């Protein structure tokens, strides 16, 4: 019921 | 490939956005570092869809620029969920070269060679500590052309060292897109 | 490299979808054949982004599953626009093997040899009437690995016949992102 | 203020 959150990234 | 990670929110930024469902941060990259209130893992974009594991995201929405994004697909049997990828999200192209040289990308941006053994299995070239692969489920497996072969699901472990990896094959990501 | 086209809507359907901006149709493939009320051209998906020529799309939105898609990128300096590719679209991966054997894909799904002569320039190996390249702007220039080197912008003529092609290089498409 | 419309595709 909460959300999945983007907290960073892997740049290729 | 070479690979690097960028952090974009902190602990509290993460809990808050989790509650609001609203994320205005700018999204770059093929591989997103994702979080719920209690756990972190990876998501990979292929074919304009952002994909990750069910045992990670469950049935949750994805925090986004116009509020909570609902899942486009929820396939519990395959441990597969996907949302419409947020704007700025780069997509990988599906691998079509049946190659057995695979590279797993982890949350630390290590790219580690895995030897393909079946449609959804590969062995690690060197085994690894379980602690080191924890949180990279949803990360991609890449072929030598840098296409997506599948996404990290489970490891096979003898006593705490991972020896092989299970992954969602990309043909089955396409299937679930009907 | 091989190609096949499929038409997915007609004249009335295209005008309507143009007015509402809502396209429920299933998207797929790497190269979209696109239209406005006045002209027709192509659009190529590279890295999650649907790229096409500003002289075709102008400032327009793209009709999509959830209504109109606003352009992420608009570069009049390059004659370039991009939208976030909708789910289903199959993106190409950037070429990184700087080869000079290229293949241009037309709106009729001809793949024709063109020899790379500079970083935004290639020559055709046999002259072509202009009417044969017309409507193919936005289409992919391809390396022998089927990776994307750029998108077709314009033709270079001697005496009204096409003998070379000018293209937005994939490298400048990366620069307009970021 | 009309939209660009996908009227077909090319598959590779
Ligand atoms: C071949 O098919 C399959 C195959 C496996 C499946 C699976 O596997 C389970 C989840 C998985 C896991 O932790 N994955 C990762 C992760 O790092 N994970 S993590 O840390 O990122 C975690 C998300 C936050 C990548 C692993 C990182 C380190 C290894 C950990 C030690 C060994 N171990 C316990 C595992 O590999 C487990 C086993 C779980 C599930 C599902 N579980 C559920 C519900 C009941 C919870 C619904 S579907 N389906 C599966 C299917 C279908
Ligand atoms: C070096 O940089 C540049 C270089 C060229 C640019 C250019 O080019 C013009 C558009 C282009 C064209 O028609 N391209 C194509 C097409 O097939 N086109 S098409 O038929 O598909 C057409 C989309 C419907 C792919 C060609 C197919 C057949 C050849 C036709 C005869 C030769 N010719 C007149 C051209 O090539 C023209 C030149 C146009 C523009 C712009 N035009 C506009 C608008 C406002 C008019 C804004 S910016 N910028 C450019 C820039 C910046
Ligand atoms: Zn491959
Ligand atoms: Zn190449």
């Amino acid at each position: 019921k909460g959300s999945v959150v983007i907290v960073g990234r892997i740049v290729l | 490939i070479t690979a690097y990670s960028q952090q974009t929110r902190g602990l509290l930024g993460c809990i808050i956005t989790s509650l609001t469902g609203r994320d205005k941060n700018q999204v770059e990259g093929e591989v997103q570092v994702v979080s719920t209130a209690t756990q972190s893992f990876l998501a990979t974009c292929v074919n304009g869809v952002c994909w990750t594991v069910y045992h990670g995201a469950g049935s949750k929405t994805l925090a986004g620029p116009k509020g909570p994004i609902t899942q486009m697909y929820t396939n519990v049997d395959q441990d597969l969920v996907g949302w419409q990828a947020p704007p700025g999200a780069r997509s990988l192209t599906p691998c079509t070269c049946g190659s057995s040289d695979l590279y797993l990308v982890t949350r630390h941006a290590d790219v580690i060679p895995v030897r393909r053994r079946g449609d959804s299995r590969g062995s690690l070239l060197s085994p690894r500590p379980v602690s080191y692969l924890k949180g990279s489920s949803g990360g991609p497996l890449l072929c030598p052309s840098g296409h997506a072969v599948g996404i990290f699901r489970a490891a096979v472990c003898t006593r705490g060292v991972a020896k092989a990896v299970d992954f969602v094959p990309v043909e089955s990501m396409e299937t679930t897109m009907r």
